[PDB]
């Protein structure tokens, strides 16, 4: 029925039928794909990371307001504090309590930090497309677009659930290439003014603007060896530099960094020796090429050099976290599969046509790639790079190769593309249900076929102590695990992640010593109510201070005694590591030993304690300084009953 | 070479010598 | 509410329609002329 | 056995321009020059596993070591393994036997017939490029060191001194006596076998003069058949001269260790540049 | 120039196969404890954990991932236009080109299958 389908306007109207069908369906997809890691087990937070964010969150829509309203706490690191002086970028938060001033004007807290992911993806998902129109084509984003609204590791960095710093980077900085590149092909300077005030949406949000700036200058500067300098370059580069120095200016993370640091510094003689070279052209172009332009060209040159010399003389755990280690091709091609194929096909058509646009997206797609050699954690920069240029490729060989027949290779070359790519889309649905579909806090076990045990130690724990607590406490365990505490528990603290002061972090590792007495003299020094550790002996595979031990082992500072030799006794005395009876024994009067272990000689048989496979048969019932305050569901957690 | 066995004669004996290199070496660990 | 699994064919199936139309935008751009 | 039979004689009756076997030892040697190009494993001595005379393993070797003198040293004065200096004398030694090949004498021809047309037949000095020849020297130096094995019945010691070069960067190594007789034996041998060799495949006076005729191209100072008598004075010496000016600049390749496997792939390589330009001939 | 291309493409399976595991340098393959019997038979790819890979296992992934690429760029500079002999060479060119394609996806198809236990 009504058969006017294929003879409508088409590549006028009817291309814009298909055209916002597409903007329509792929857009669908990011948002849609994120969802089945919340909808197979959560309602709200995955990982560790989104507490510390959350908290911050309801709190600039409950009581704070950033532009008249800063925040300082004493709730977190005792006795020290840390306070909107670090966290570098309200850009997540001030995005979400906006949210929630509109809609929830609109009418929840619950529904904006776990459903504004998969929001940021299908936003993401739509500036790629305008960016990728500039570059080839509107056709070669169609293609592009649904490339990263399904690249799986963007996805999985960024899952519903997710609420992490760089949660939003990544669209910021999309679209600062969007706000940057048809200003270098159009020299529009209110555009280019645009472009700025979207940079600073980026300068807020997580800091890789060290990385743009290494970027968006050094590019310039390739653009003096290739000699393809305009007006349109400068005019619109101008803008969005010096403007842009003083909105980071306003942002206290970067503060007056933007005078000093060894990298925007050297982007900052970029620009000027970009500006010299501006001018440089226009003059000595209405003089003649004479001897004389040669002579102060001596001097202006000399001038330039000294001020080179000015300027050279005045010049003013976390390894551990598995995931900063560097990281091989499963990151790739398990990450990225098809995706990687394409990849050098557009950037030959892209060094085939170099346009002046292209050789942006070219630095863009080498920077990244040695940037995303070392840091898995940073696989994200090269997220929607390679969507980028393989987003052309694809669109080189389908343009060449559905242009020789209906206007028998190509009875192959399209006939095996849908089949090679869209195999693609299999891999981006289910690799995002086999790794990422997991949170941090709710742990899924093993034991069973039906109804098999896959059970919340955490809440249980953290509303023990939301429960039976006193108000002012202490609450100290190993960092990593610092915000959460702060999540359910409205509970004051000493340490967190970030480690912005190293000595403080230091001696909790005497607060996890050998010494009882002097760890227990330590805690006596640092109000002590409550302290906690994690297990993970009988069931392995979670984590837990007893295998970053190692690095509490050589952590060193502030000390002289112990934790001045990382040794310390903790190997066979040949220089191998054992525990058990046939370990070593100031490990087993170390804290760790015991402070973990209590009864569990008594409890399990058989010898285990799958993680060293331990074995039963320690007194090791010794709580010299302490009291248990939990006895535990699943050998979760012991609180610890800090006694006098 | 009015034929490509010869070709494929040759083949087949690197196969020969291929399949039953590693054929003995099936009981053998 | 919908499943884990019913999502992951939803899934498929949009991404193959979305491909395959992509290829039919690319085939309508291509040949009609400017 | 057989496989190297049908091999070599469907590319003889077949395709065949180099020779089945020829082109097979010019790539054999290609590859034997390319594991010393690249060499990934080295068992490890007393220092530094893992690079052994590749040019990748005097680059992974910078990478490595500081005091960067005593990098260079054992860059350029590798004893055990290949050496760079080796790869030095190796590209030398091709540089100049291109320079040899070149050597031809013209001989302009009026053909027979035709008004002046001069497609002057050449004759270049290696002169077939040995391929017999210089296998001449080699595989008789084979087929005793077949035949030693019949001798532990009924040696590597004392046939040795008469059977090999002396191997020894030292030029005034311990024996005069087998450095004299090898050089001797090699120059005589290349020569002796290019004398003896021309008479059989082709190319000696009457096999000249009968492809000739056979292709109407006559020499334009004298009659047909005195044209034997023209070039007679050239092909018996553009052999042994042809034969002894390899033998003893196979010594070259011996005498400095410049070769990645020595004489046979000077030679071999001589096969690859004639056999450039069969190929080309034909366009 | 294109000599830059050749740089990149030079420096992409080098900086796929082995920068990160160059500090962090796990030797080639050997792993098996005897099976039943036979004692120290150098096993394969790295399997059970996912990052990890070995020198053989990197360069392996590298090459792949080069020959699939420069495959395309052979359909593009030369399968593309129609100058040279056009009934023997090109038919090679799209012949061997589409059996690198082919069967270069479909191995590493297999090679993160085999390591990766993933259902396919
Ligand atoms: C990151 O976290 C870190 C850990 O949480 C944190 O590091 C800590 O920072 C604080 C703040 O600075 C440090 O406290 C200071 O430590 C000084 C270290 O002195 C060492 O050497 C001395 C000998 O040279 C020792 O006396 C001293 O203490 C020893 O003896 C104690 C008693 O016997 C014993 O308890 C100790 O354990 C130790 O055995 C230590 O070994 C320390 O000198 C300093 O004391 C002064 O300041 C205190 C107030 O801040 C006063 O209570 C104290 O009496 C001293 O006062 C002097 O200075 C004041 C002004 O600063 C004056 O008003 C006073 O009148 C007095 O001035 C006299 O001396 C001056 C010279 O110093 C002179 O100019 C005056 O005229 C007058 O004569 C203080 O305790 C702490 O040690 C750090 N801890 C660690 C582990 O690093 C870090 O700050 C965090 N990061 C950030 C960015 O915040
Ligand atoms: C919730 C939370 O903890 N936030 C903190 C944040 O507030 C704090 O300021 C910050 C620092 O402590 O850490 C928490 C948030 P974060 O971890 O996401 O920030 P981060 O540690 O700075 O992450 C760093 C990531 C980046 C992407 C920054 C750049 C990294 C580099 C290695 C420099 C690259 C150099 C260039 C010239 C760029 C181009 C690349 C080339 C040429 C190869």
């Amino acid at each position: 029925m009504t058969k006017l389908g294929f003879l409508r306007l088409s590549y006028e109207k009817q291309d814009t039928l298909l055209k916002l069908l597409i903007l329509s369906m792929a857009a669908v997809l990011s948002f849609s794909t994120r969802l089945f890691a919340v909808l197979r087990f959560e309602s709200v937070i995955h990982e560790f990371d989104p507490y510390f964010n959350y908290r911050t969150t309801r709190f600039l829509a409950e009581e704070g307001f950033y532009k008249f309203h800063n925040w300082f706490d004493d709730r977190a690191w005792y006795p020290l504090g840390r306070i909107i002086g670090g966290t570098l970028y309200p850009g997540l938060m001030i995005t979400s309590a906006a949210i929630y001033h509109v809609l929830h004007f609109f009418h929840d807290i619950r529904n904006v930090c776990v459903f504004l992911a998969p929001l940021f993806s299908s936003f993401t998902t739509i500036v790629t497309y305008h960016l990728t129109k500039e570059l080839k084509d509107a056709g070669a984003g169609l293609l592009a677009a649904a490339m990263i609204a399904v690249v799986p590791g963007y996805i999985s960095r960024s899952v519903a659930g997710s609420y992490d710093n760089e949660g939003i980077a990544i669209f910021c900085m999309l679209l600062t290439y969007y706000m940057w590149i048809k200003a270098v092909k159009t020299g529009s300077i209110y555009w280019a003014a645009k472009c700025a005030l979207a940079y600073f949406y980026m300068v807020s949000s997580w800091g890789g603007y060290v990385f743009l700036i290494n970027l968006i200058p050094l590019h310039v500067l390739v653009l003096m060896l290739t000699g393809r300098f305009s007006h349109r370059i400068y005019v619109a580069y101008c803008t969005v530099y010096c403007l842009g120095t003083i909105l980071s200016m306003q942002i206290s993370f970067v503060g007056f960094q933007p005078v000093l640091s060894s990298e925007h510094m050297a982007a900052f003689g970029v620009f000027g020796l970009c500006q010299i070279h501006a001018f440089v052209d226009y003059l000595r172009s209405k003089l003649n090429p004479q001897q004389f332009e040669v002579l102060f060209r001596s001097v202006i040159s000399l001038v330039g050099f000294v001020l080179l010399t000015v300027g050279a003389l005045l010049m003013l755990i976390i390894a551990s976290v598995s995931e900063h280690q560097p990281t091989t091709w499963s990151s790739y091609y398990f990450d990225l599969q098809l995706l990687v194929f394409m990849f050098p096909v557009g950037l030959y058509y892209c060094f085939s046509n170099l346009s002046d646009a292209r050789i942006f997206i070219i630095m863009y797609g080498v920077t990244s790639m040695y940037f995303s050699a070392v840091m898995v954690r940073l696989m994200l920069v090269l997220a929607p790079v390679m969507c980028i240029l393989s987003g052309i490729g694809v669109s080189q060989v389908l343009s060449t190769y559905m242009k020789n027949l209906d206007i028998e290779v190509a009875s192959g070359m399209i006939l095996v593309m849908a089949f090679f790519l869209i195999t693609y889309t299999f891999h981006s649905t289910w690799v995002t249900s086999e790794a990422y579909s997991s949170p941090s806090i709710v742990l899924s076990a093993r034991g069973g076929d039906g109804s098999r045990i896959i059970f919340d130690d955490f809440r249980e724990a953290y509303y023990w102590l939301r429960h039976n607590t006193p108000e002012d406490a202490k609450v100290m365990s190993w960092w990593d695990y610092g915000y959460q505490i702060t999540a359910m528990a409205n509970r004051t603290i000493l340490v967190d992640n970030n480690t912005w002061n190293n000595t403080h972090i230091s001696r909790v590792g005497q607060a996890m010593a050998s010494t009882e007495e002097k760890a227990y003299e330590i805690m006596r020094e640092l109000d002590v109510s409550y302290v906690l550790v994690i297990f993970g002996g009988l069931t392995g595979y979670s984590s837990d201070d007893i295998n970053k031990f190692l690095w509490m082992v050589r952590i060193g500072g502030s000390t002289d005694t112990g934790k001045h030799i990382k040794e310390h006794d903790y190997y066979t005395p040949t220089g191998e590591f054992r525990v058990d009876r046939e370990g070593s024994p100031v490990l087993l009067n170390c804290l760790m030993y015991k402070m973990c272990y209590y009864r569990f000689g008594q409890v399990y048989t058989e010898a285990k304690d799958r993680v060293r496979n331990a074995e039963i048969g320690n007194k090791d019932f010794e709580l010299d300084v302490l009291e248990e305050a939990y006895t535990t569901e699943h050998w979760l957690v012991r609180i610890y009953k800090v006694k006098d | 070479v009015g034929p490509v066995p010869v070709l494929v004669m040759s083949l087949l004996f690197i196969a020969s010598v291929f399949m039953l290199h590693i054929w003995g070496k099936y009981t053998r660990s | 509410m919908i499943t884990d699994v019913q999502l992951a064919i939803f899934a498929n199936m949009l991404g193959v329609s979305l491909f395959l139309l992509v290829v039919l935008y690319h085939y309508v751009a291509v040949n009609n002329p400017k | 056995g057989l496989i190297v039979l049908l091999l070599d004689e469907l590319l003889q009756k077949g395709y065949g321009l180099g020779s089945g076997i020829s082109l097979f030892i010019a790539t054999n040697i290609c590859e034997t020059i390319v594991w010393k190009a690249f060499s990934p494993t080295t068992v490890n001595t007393g220092r530094g596993m893992e690079f052994e005379g590749a040019i990748i393993a005097l680059f992974h070797l910078l990478a490595t070591r500081t005091d960067k003198v005593r990098a260079l040293r054992e860059a350029f004065y590798r004893q055990n393994l290949p050496n760079l200096m080796n790869l030095i004398a190796t590209i030398f030694v091709f540089a100049v036997v291109i320079y040899f090949q070149g050597f031809r004498v013209d001989l302009p021809i009026k053909s027979a017939r035709y008004r002046g047309q001069y497609n002057t037949y050449p004759i270049k000095l290696f002169y077939t490029s040995n391929i017999p020849i210089i296998l001449q020297s080699a595989l008789v130096s084979n087929l005793y060191v077949i035949s030693q094995m019949l001798s532990a019945r009924f040696p590597v010691g004392g046939l040795c001194h008469y059977l090999s070069p002396p191997e020894s960067f030292g030029s005034v190594l311990e024996d005069p006596v087998h450095a004299v007789v090898y050089i001797v034996f090699m120059l005589g041998s290349c020569a002796f076998f290019s004398k003896t060799w021309i008479e059989v495949s082709g190319s000696s006076a009457k096999d000249v003069a009968k492809q000739l005729k056979e292709q109407q191209m006559v020499m334009r100072g004298h009659r047909e058949t005195s044209m034997v008598h023209e070039l007679n004075r050239y092909i018996p010496t553009a052999a042994a001269f042809g034969g002894l000016c390899i033998g003893a600049l196979s010594v070259l390749a011996d005498f400095l260790g410049a070769i990645g496997s020595g004489t046979g792939i000077l030679l071999a390589v001589t096969i690859i540049y004639q056999y450039f330009e069969i190929f080309v001939k034909e366009q | 120039a294109m000599t830059v291309y050749a740089l990149v493409v030079v420096s992409y399976f080098l900086i796929t196969g082995g920068i990160i595991y160059d500090v962090i340098v796990e030797p080639p393959s050997v792993g098996s404890m005897t099976d039943e019997h036979g004692h120290q038979r150098p096993v394969a790819f790295l399997a059970y954990r996912v990052n990890g890979q070995y020198i053989m296992e990197g360069l392996a992934s590298s090459f792949l991932f080069t020959m699939g690429g420069l495959g395309f760029i052979i359909l593009d500079r030369s399968n593309a236009p129609n100058i040279p002999k056009l009934n023997r060479f090109l038919l090679l060119f799209i012949g061997f080109v589409c059996v690198l394609l082919s069967f270069f996806m479909a191995r590493v198809f297999m090679r993160m299958k085999l390591p990766g236990y993933l259902m396919g």
